[PDB]
């Protein structure tokens, strides 16, 4: 009975682990089909509705079936990941913590930094009795016992590692020997080790790929309520295709530099806004009507973000937007200001970004 | 140019020793001998510490080697710095 | 077939001008500069289209009033009522415009969603215009660089080692002029042929 | 220093390694202090020199600004350094570094909230899922479904991971709430 | 291309002697022997 149920469940786990990647492909395929159908929505006219007007007429039930299929496939993707990749992550964590415990003595000689979230969580796995369950060297508790027993206290180190000398010696001698039938539910309930499972669930929750799958999942579920959330699943082609991953790695290789370049551009635009707000204020009238006194640069915030938006977007610069300096006292000063804005903000910094991308690909 | 200069600095330091100028392969014939040479045999920090210790030491307390290096440092003659040779190269026969 | 069709309609003779690429080797090199990364270029265009689609989704959800394009105030000409029309409006004018979709759609001044529309326009300009076009340009530039570096590598390899046996040039050059003596008499490609 | 000199000039002598094993603790203590270089000797032979290194000198050598200055010096010498003037520039760098070192020594003499919130969120969002097994409702489930059905079994198998996902969602929401409380 | 050509010129002159064509390492086995060779043994101005 129990053997049959465990065997059938193991068969299910093996099937999902086998077909993890295929349904990962199929989810992207369904995400493409759903968005292709979505591209045909039409707005109809308080209350506003989006209706699907098509010559076929039948791709609305088809869209609903595709949404349901996408969610089912997505859930099976989490099942496949949890049966395929999770053991490897647990094995890597277990080997890392075992070697840090045995060689560096990160929990005996020194202590975790209290900033390392993984170390703070892995404090528990030592007390867990199933220390390296997946990691095949089941032997590290006694290795550490031999290495650090003499100084740090035999009993204290034994209690830190969760093992018990008296029971060890009594098991070496005669002990209580009685097996139990597998059909008993009490056997399974006692065999389950809540401490190790809590640690494993914490590790899995901290894992990034399973978090990405959960995000994909919540987006599919939300797409059921509002169909347009199915479009966010198109961000998955980047990891679907390795070559798109290379193209994105070209730009993401210098993300820190790109962000700091944007900060520098913002500071330069702020300085130009300061100069304009101090001297060149009349020229920022933007009202096409002469009568209305619409001023962009009366407020310092409005002047700055005007420079942020239109001066940056414009090919020539802020001068193409603000009034010409012809026949003015500050003609030459405004002119040098516009030329410098065009030369620095437009010609140089955008070139800096472009060169960042090019040389990263190089 | 900036990036290529950084690459050149890295390549030069990992390919040849900074002081004597012998290639990394000859030292690496012995396992790990290259960074062994660059961290114990010929160490930049070690030379700086030796200069500090020699400056701080009294004159008459100097040993023969210390006094000889002191005289070269006073006369600005840098022939005491090894160039194209090392202890292992000098004693290839005995050491191996 | 193009010449034969050009007899019926004389303008089909213009398609024969696509033959200069293989007529001149140097134009073949210039075209090889861009065609060296054709797969990457196509996938970059696909990525740009996906990003524009996401921006169209956002605009169709929230920023719809601003897409009125009728110069006449009376006529209610809406670009983004239909999702297809909104998307391809973003495909065409937002992509072509130097500043972005904001230079085409209505300004956000005095609106509840002013800051959100503004961040949307700034991000559109930064990603679609500044970055992806730069990605294409860098693809072309670095492909041409790859071609030149490959030529340099060929030259360096041939002048540093013999093609057949693979011994370095220095050993042969120990004897004066022995390297090219070896490569022209001892080990000659034409001689083996 | 005497034992190290003997060790480095008597490489093969086993009695010498026996003495070294006997005196490892002293050598372990004096490992940072002992420093070695090679110089072009007066007898036209490479000579190894041993001397005392102060731990203060080691610390003001290992301070970060000195390391950055050393990296900049390395960059400059690699890029525009001549073979004649390389050794001289190195000596000038050493002298300046020693002076700044001594001056530094002379002037010298005489997140956790977010981490804790996230950890606590982990604990009380995983104990919520542990509480089904703790409260043993699965036992009464077994009593009412004693007749083994593949339909029900597959449904429960899916429900396990479905509940895991709900616990993750609650965990993420709790983390965001705690972070917002921390920042505000 | 211009910059790489300048780098190649510099690298070639500092790596091998212009006249005989022997590598710098063999001369540098003797201290300072490479520029000693290029400034006294094999000098372009001296040949001119
Ligand atoms: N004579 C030398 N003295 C010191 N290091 C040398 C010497 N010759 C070559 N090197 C190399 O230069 C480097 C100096 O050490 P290194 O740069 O790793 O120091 P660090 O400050 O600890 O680290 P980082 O690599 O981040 O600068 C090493 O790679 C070493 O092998
Ligand atoms: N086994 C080899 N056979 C022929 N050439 C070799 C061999 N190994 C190296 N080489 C080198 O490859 C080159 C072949 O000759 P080269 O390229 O000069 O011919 P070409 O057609 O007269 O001129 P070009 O340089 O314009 O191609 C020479 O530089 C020669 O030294
Ligand atoms: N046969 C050679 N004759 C002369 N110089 C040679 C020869 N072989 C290699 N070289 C190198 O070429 C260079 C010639 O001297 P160098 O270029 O320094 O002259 P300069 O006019 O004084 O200075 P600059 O470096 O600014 O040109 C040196 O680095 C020298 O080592
Ligand atoms: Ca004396
Ligand atoms: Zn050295
Ligand atoms: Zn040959
Ligand atoms: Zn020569």
């Amino acid at each position: 009975f129990w053997k049959k149920i465990i065997a059938y469940q193991q068969k299910l786990l093996n099937y999902f682990a086998r077909n993890f990647y295929n349904m990962r492909m199929l989810a992207l395929f369904v995400a493409f089909a759903i968005n292709f159908i979505l591209l045909f929505y039409k707005v109809s006219t308080i209350a506003v509705h989006y209706v699907l007007e098509e010559s076929s007429g039948y791709m609305e039930p088809t869209l609903r079936i595709l949404a349901i299929l996408h969610t089912v496939i997505s859930f099976f993707c989490i099942i496949g990941y949890y049966c395929l990749k999770v053991p490897l992550v647990i094995f890597k964590r277990e080997k890392e913590v075992a070697r840090k415990l045995e060689f560096d003595g990160l929990y005996i000689t020194e202590q975790p930094s209290e900033d390392d979230i993984k170390g703070q969580w892995d404090r528990l796995v030592i007390n867990t009795q199933s220390f390296p369950n997946n990691y095949w060297d089941k032997f590290v508790k006694r290795k550490v016992m031999d290495k650090y027993g003499e100084f740090y206290g035999r009993d204290r180190i034994s209690e830190l590692l969760g093992m018990d000398k008296a029971a060890l010696d009594f098991s070496d001698a005669r002990e209580k020997k009685k097996p139990k039938k597998d059909s008993s539910l009490s056997a399974v309930l006692n065999s389950i080790d809540v401490k190790y499972q809590m640690w494993k669930l914490g590790v899995v929750f901290t894992d990034n790929s399973f978090l990405y799958l959960a995000w994909y999942m919540t987006m599919s579920v939300l797409g059921h309520y509002n169909n347009f959330f199915f479009a966010a699943h198109l961000l998955d082609i980047a990891m679907g295709f390795k070559t798109l991953r290379t193209i994105l790695s070209s730009v993401t290789h210098n993300g820190k530099q790109l962000v700091l370049t944007v900060g520098l551009l913002a500071v330069v635009v702020y300085l130009y806004t300061v100069v304009a707000f101090n001297f060149f204020r009349k020229f920022y009238n933007k009202s096409e009507d002469g009568d209305t006194p619409d001023m962009k640069c009366d407020d310092m915030l409005t002047c700055y973000m005007f420079h942020m938006y239109v001066g940056v977007r414009a090919g020539g610069g802020i001068g193409d937007e603000i009034e010409d300096p012809a026949g003015d006292e500050y003609e030459i000063y405004r002119i040098i200001f516009d030329i410098t804005f065009f030369f620095f903000v437009i010609v140089i910094l955008l070139a800096i970004i472009q060169g960042l991308i090019i040389d990263a690909f190089g | 140019e900036l990036r290529d200069q950084q690459e050149q600095v890295k390549e030069d330091m990992e390919t040849k020793c900074f002081i004597c100028g012998i290639g990394n392969d000859y030292f690496d014939t012995v396992p790990h001998g290259f960074e062994t040479h660059t961290l114990q045999e010929h160490n930049l920090a070690n030379y700086l510490f030796f200069l500090m210790y020699l400056i701080n030491k009294d004159e008459t307390e100097h040993t023969g080697q210390e006094s000889y290096v002191w005289k070269m440092y006073q006369e600005r003659c840098w022939e005491f710095f090894p160039a194209g040779d090392c202890f292992r190269k000098q004693y290839e026969d005995q050491l191996n | 077939t193009m010449s034969v069709l050009g007899h019926y309609n004389n303008f089909f003779f213009a398609a024969h001008l696509l033959d200069i690429a293989m007529g001149f080797k140097t134009l073949r090199t210039i075209l090889s500069s861009v065609t060296h990364n054709g797969k990457q270029l196509v996938l970059t265009v696909g990525l740009l289209a996906v990003v524009v689609y996401l921006y169209t989704v956002v605009a169709f959800n929230f920023f719809r009033k601003f897409y009125n394009k009728s110069e006449d105030g009376d006529t209610p000409d809406m670009k983004c009522d239909d999702m297809l029309t909104c998307y391809m409006f973003h495909m065409y004018v937002g992509v072509r415009a130097g500043g972005g979709i904001g230079d085409e759609i209505e300004d956000p001044a005095g609106d509840e969603y002013e800051i959100y529309r503004i961040i949307f326009d700034i991000t559109f300009f930064f990603f679609v215009i500044v970055i992806l076009l730069a990605i294409i340009q860098g693809l072309i530039i670095d492909a041409f660089g790859e071609l030149r570096d490959q030529q340099e590598q060929v030259k360096e390899d041939m002048e540093t080692k013999c093609f057949i046996c693979g011994i370095g040039n220095d050993y042969f050059d120990t004897v004066p002029h022995g390297f090219e003596t070896h490569t022209l008499q001892e080990h000659n490609l034409a001689n083996y042929l | 220093v005497l034992l190290t000199n003997l060790s480095e000039h008597m490489p093969n002598d086993t009695r010498l390694q026996t003495f070294l094993e006997l005196a490892e603790s002293v050598l372990n203590y004096f490992q940072p202090f002992l420093g070695r270089i090679e110089i072009m000797g007066s007898a036209k032979r490479i000579e190894r020199v041993y001397f005392e290194i102060s731990e203060s000198s080691r610390t003001q050598w290992e301070k970060p600004q000195v390391k950055e200055s050393k990296r900049q010096f390395i960059f400059d010498v690699v890029n525009e350094g001549g073979e004649k003037e390389k050794m001289e520039l190195f000596v000038n760098f050493c002298e300046d570094t020693i002076f700044e070192m001594q001056l530094a020594a002379q002037i010298s003499e005489s997140s956790i909230l977010t981490v804790r919130s996230a950890l606590f969120a982990l604990r009380y969002n995983i104990l919520t899922l542990m509480r089904m097994l703790s409260l043993k409702s699965l036992k009464k489930q077994m009593k009412k479904v004693k007749k083994m059905t593949v339909k029900d079994m597959v449904t429960a198998f899916f429900s396990s991971y479905w509940s895991i996902f709900m616990t993750l969602l609650h965990f993420v929401a709790s983390v965001f709430r705690g972070f917002f409380r921390i920042i505000c």
